[PDB]
């Protein structure tokens, strides 16, 4: 939950030093970095994939800051931001699936961005998700994102300040 | 128990697995000793032979993997004792691979030699069912009865 | 007591047989077995349930507090 | 290799006597492992309808209504499936009992005296004595109207000794109707009985000519054991005219002359039922949701 | 609804060869008829049902099998011949059962 | 390959008050010494007194995983051969001089093979396939 208050304190607001939100979270870039290197021996081993909250979560509330700020995700000279055509590619077909236990509303918004823009490719893994696919209500923590949309309509008043639209 | 402590020792020295040798005499006292062990005579004896349907059948209704019985990667049987256009089975292969598909590998099998109460002139003449032995832990010869 | 509707274990609903049971011991002048057996009774666990029932509503029937004595 | 052509030339029927009440019923070439999927899902597993719901009003009787209760919602009600859907479990009754679900019935019955000369019969004494399972009848509630103009359903055998009264007591009772299967109740049971059996394979391995067969056909049913001559040797005649009660294993003499054992493939089926249903009805009730069980199972989505 | 077929990945492997299936409410009405086919299927090694508790209703499978095929796709041809198995007793009774 | 390789004579026959099994006694044809003892199972194979059997122990069939159920148009050298039986040798024994006799089971199926010519091809085994003719 933690770094899920990372998720829409990023993503749903307007003043923030985005040179600093890659530069402050870089540990958490080089987390994806030092989870591949040090820690992907270990699977075989006594226990199943739920060891891991940090990354079906984490990982997730970055690509929750994807679907909304994509002009972001763009600098001036044509590349990517940080070379997004290796680094969101090498996590793929490791011994976790992070496209096999996800989320229902935003991590399955996968679908359009990836494609049309020309970040990843998951066509063909959706029909084979659902074949190999406490901890029953484990899902009741990682279901619930915590700045969600606002409803009200007189709170909405101050806080309509520095909450934009879907695009 | 209404507290968490008696829990632990509950579970790990009021437990069943504790108490089979009973320390009275040696003598033990558990067991199914009523119909599951005169339905032992009608089972393993060469009166009761099996085909590949029944084999199958009768050890799923023993294992049940789900709840995590096997240890390699599955369950496994062994080859058929009689070669022909059925394969039969022996109630002496069925006790077995029941004993056989719950022990963990690196483990060989164990080796007894013991007696019966069923004193083969019963059998007829000269066969020798009274005597078990467990070459790898498989009833390779006697049929088990009460002792 | 009643004659229980569709015995025991049967299936069949043995109790139209048994006021024609007692239609046959009374005047037709029939035996025990094959008066019985002229019922369209194929099964032997139906066969008690008239050869052994008691009609104990008698003993029931003879003690009326909605009408006098 | 299995095919289907090769089970098709394989299954082989043949119906041997056939009512509205029992069907003897050769279905032949079959496994003893589809001897229960089509002898379970005639007896419990099939759509059966009776009362269940008893709103009493009085029970003036002798007779007390619990267990009389039962005995109005036990009885064969004579109506046809598929003419009731199924029933809503756990909603009020407001919209659980429509039309559609509940076949509204009633019972009323308030005896008297009678004077009469005289052992006096009871029914020769009493108005309204012995009320019996034609009084209790029907009235709808809803919208149909009309389905019942061809058949009334009534119940199904009239004579069910419910009660026996005395004057001054009285009974008045309004149960309601419903589907069910008999793995609920046993009177959801639209069967009595459809156990099966095997087709007994006797064996000979002598002639039994001469004055054997005069004594391997007294013990046996008389309508098996087919003797010819003194000669031309005794074909036992008719195979499925017989028991296997091997009383000839009692003799000392018949024990290696004959043997008997059983064909494995060969069923004769006894079906039959209170009236409610016939055996000329329910083989496709037994068939056609068997059917439905299983292509219901390939199509569901595979989970976790 | 999603209440019966269920993959109770507790007891299957990484490719799927062999599965302990979960379907809830049924009885023998399935495994002893199921298995009677399950076996035509020529690439299967082993199989068999099971009761989870005698009194309440439900049941557990497990399919075995040789490569090329795995363990729902061997539940598959199990369950078309089902359709089959009683379509033989209509199709070919439907004669019988007219010329009594 | 084939590992024991004679013609044997039924001497009696004995039903032991089983169902499907007789005792059989088996002296050879050859060697006037060698006395198999037999178990058989009788429905797949009817014996009766002095036949002509031809017992013959070999091991294998030319990995070798396990039982593979027998498909359309293999290689088995038991091809031929129909009442093929399975099991291990668990006791060895000694008789008087140039003779070695062994207990052989087939899952509570008693052997003795009183013998000399198997002290060199034969031994405690643990796979070996009775490739029987008639
Ligand atoms: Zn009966």
């Amino acid at each position: 939950k933690s770094l899920q208050y990372l998720g829409s304190y990023i993503a749903r607001a307007k003043k923030l030093s985005r040179t600093q939100i890659i530069f402050v979270a870089s540990y958490l870039t080089s987390w994806l970095n030092r989870y591949v290197i040090e820690r992907e021996e270990e699977v075989d081993q006594r226990g199943g994939m739920e060891r891991f909250k940090h990354f079906y979560a984490a990982f997730q509330a970055l690509c929750y800051i994807f679907c909304f700020r994509h002009n972001i995700f763009r600098d001036t000279d044509g590349n990517w931001e940080c070379e997004l055509d290796k680094f969101f590619q090498r996590m793929v077909i490791s011994k976790f699936n992070p496209l096999k236990f996800c989320n229902e509303n935003v991590m399955l918004m996968f679908a359009r961005i990836a494609q049309q823009e020309s970040v990843a490719y998951c066509f063909s893994i959706i029909e084979n998700n659902n074949n190999e696919r406490t901890r029953q209500q484990f899902i009741d923590l990682q279901s619930y994102f915590p700045y969600d949309p606002l409803f009200l309509k007189n709170y909405k008043i101050l806080m309509k300040e520095y909450y934009i639209e879907w695009s | 128990p209404q507290n968490e402590n008696a829990r632990a020792e509950a579970l790990n020295l009021a437990n069943t697995d504790s108490q089979y040798l009973t320390p009275t005499s040696g003598s033990p006292v558990r067991g199914l000793i009523q119909d599951h062990i005169s339905a032992g005579v009608w089972l393993t004896s060469k009166d009761s032979f099996f085909t590949r349907e029944q084999y199958q059948q009768y050890i799923y209704g023993c294992i049940r993997p789900e709840d995590g019985h096997t240890t390699r990667s599955k369950i496994v049987t062994l080859p058929p004792t009689i070669f022909k256009p059925y394969p039969l089975w022996t109630g002496k292969q069925i006790i077995t691979t029941v004993l056989l598909n719950v022990t963990p590998p690196d483990m060989p099998g164990i080796n007894l030699i013991s007696k019966n109460k069923i004193k083969n002139e019963y059998w007829g003449k000269g066969s020798l069912e009274n005597e078990v032995l467990f070459k790898d832990g498989a009833l390779l010869c006697g049929i088990l009865d009460k002792s | 007591m009643i004659v229980p509707v569709r015995c025991f274990s049967c299936g069949k609903v043995v109790g139209d047989k048994w006021e024609s049971y007692l239609n046959l011991l009374q005047e037709d002048e029939l035996d025990e077995g094959t008066a019985l057996s002229r019922l369209g009774l194929k099964r032997y666990c139906c066969r008690r349930m008239i050869l052994t029932h008691v009609d104990l509503i008698e003993k029931f029937l003879r003690y009326n507090p909605l009408e006098k004595r | 290799e299995w095919n289907v052509e090769k089970f098709k030339k394989d299954f082989e029927v043949n119906i041997s006597s056939l009512d509205a009440r029992e069907a003897n019923f050769d279905l032949i070439n079959i496994d003893t492992s589809i001897a229960n999927a089509f002898r379970r899902i005639m007896i419990s597993e099939v759509p059966s309808v009776a009362a269940e719901y008893v709103y009493f009003f009085n029970n003036t009787s002798v007779i007390q209504d619990e267990v009389l209760a039962h005995r109005i919602g036990l009885v064969p009600l004579k109506v046809d499936p598929d003419m009731l859907t199924w029933v809503d479990s756990n909603l009020p009754d407001d919209e659980k009992f429509t039309d559609e679900n509940t076949i509204v019935l009633s019972l009323n019955v308030k005896c008297t005296r009678n004077p009469d000369a005289p052992s006096t019969d009871p029914k020769e004494l009493y108005n309204n004595a012995h009320v019996y399972a034609r009084d209790l009848k029907f009235e709808p509630q809803g919208r149909q109207s009309t389905t019942f103009a061809d058949c009334p359903v009534v119940p199904a055998d009239p004579d069910i000794l419910l009660a026996k009264l005395r004057p001054g007591q009285e009974i008045s009772l309004k149960a309601h109707c419903i589907l069910g299967i008999g793995g609920d109740h046993a009177k959801f049971s639209p069967v009595s009985t459809a156990s099966y059996r095997l087709l007994p394979q006797i064996n000979i391995l002598q002639p039994i000519k001469g004055e054997s067969a005069r004594r391997f056909q007294k013990c046996f049913p008389p309508g098996v054991i087919g003797i010819d001559e003194g000669s031309d040797e005794a074909y036992v005649k008719d195979a499925r005219k017989d028991t296997v009660s091997r009383e000839v294993l009692r003799y000392e003499e018949f024990a290696d002359k004959v043997k008997l054992g059983r064909v494995r493939n060969h069923f004769i089926f006894n079906v039959e039922s209170a009236g409610a249903m016939t055996p000329e009805e329910i083989f496709f009730k037994s068939v056609r949701i068997l059917k439905n069980k299983a292509e219901y199972l390939k199509n569901c989505p595979i989970t976790q | 609804d999603r209440e019966k077929i269920k993959l109770l990945t507790q007891a299957t492997s990484e490719d799927g060869t062999s599965a302990s299936f979960q379907i809830v409410e049924e009885d023998h009405t399935l495994g002893n008829a199921l298995r009677y086919v399950i076996m035509k299927n020529p690439d299967v090694e082993f199989c068999g049902y099971s009761i989870p508790h005698p009194s309440e209703n439900l049941l557990n499978i497990r399919i075995q099998t040789y490569g090329e095929t795995t363990a729902v796709d061997a539940l598959q041809k199990g369950l078309k011949d089902l359709m089959d198995l009683c379509d033989v007793v209509e199709s070919k009774f439907t004669e019988k059962i007219k010329s009594m | 390959n084939t590992l024991f390789d004679d013609i044997f004579q039924v001497s009696e026959v004995d039903p032991g008050r089983y169902n499907k099994v007789c005792r059989i006694e088996a002296a050879s044809t050859t060697q006037d010494q060698c006395k198999l003892t037999l178990d058989i199972n009788v429905e797949l194979f009817p014996v009766a007194a002095q036949d002509s059997l031809t017992v013959t122990i070999a091991s294998s069939l030319n990995a070798t995983r396990s039982w593979r159920p027998p498909q359309a148009g293999d290689r088995s050298l038991a091809d031929d051969y129909d009442y093929v039986m399975y099991g291990t040798a668990y006791k060895f024994e000694e008789v008087s001089k140039d003779l070695i006799a062994v207990y052989y089971s087939f899952g509570g199926l008693l052997m003795r093979l009183e013998g000399n010519y198997r002290n060199l091809n034969n031994l405690k085994q643990e796979n070996a396939y009775l490739l029987i003719r008639r």
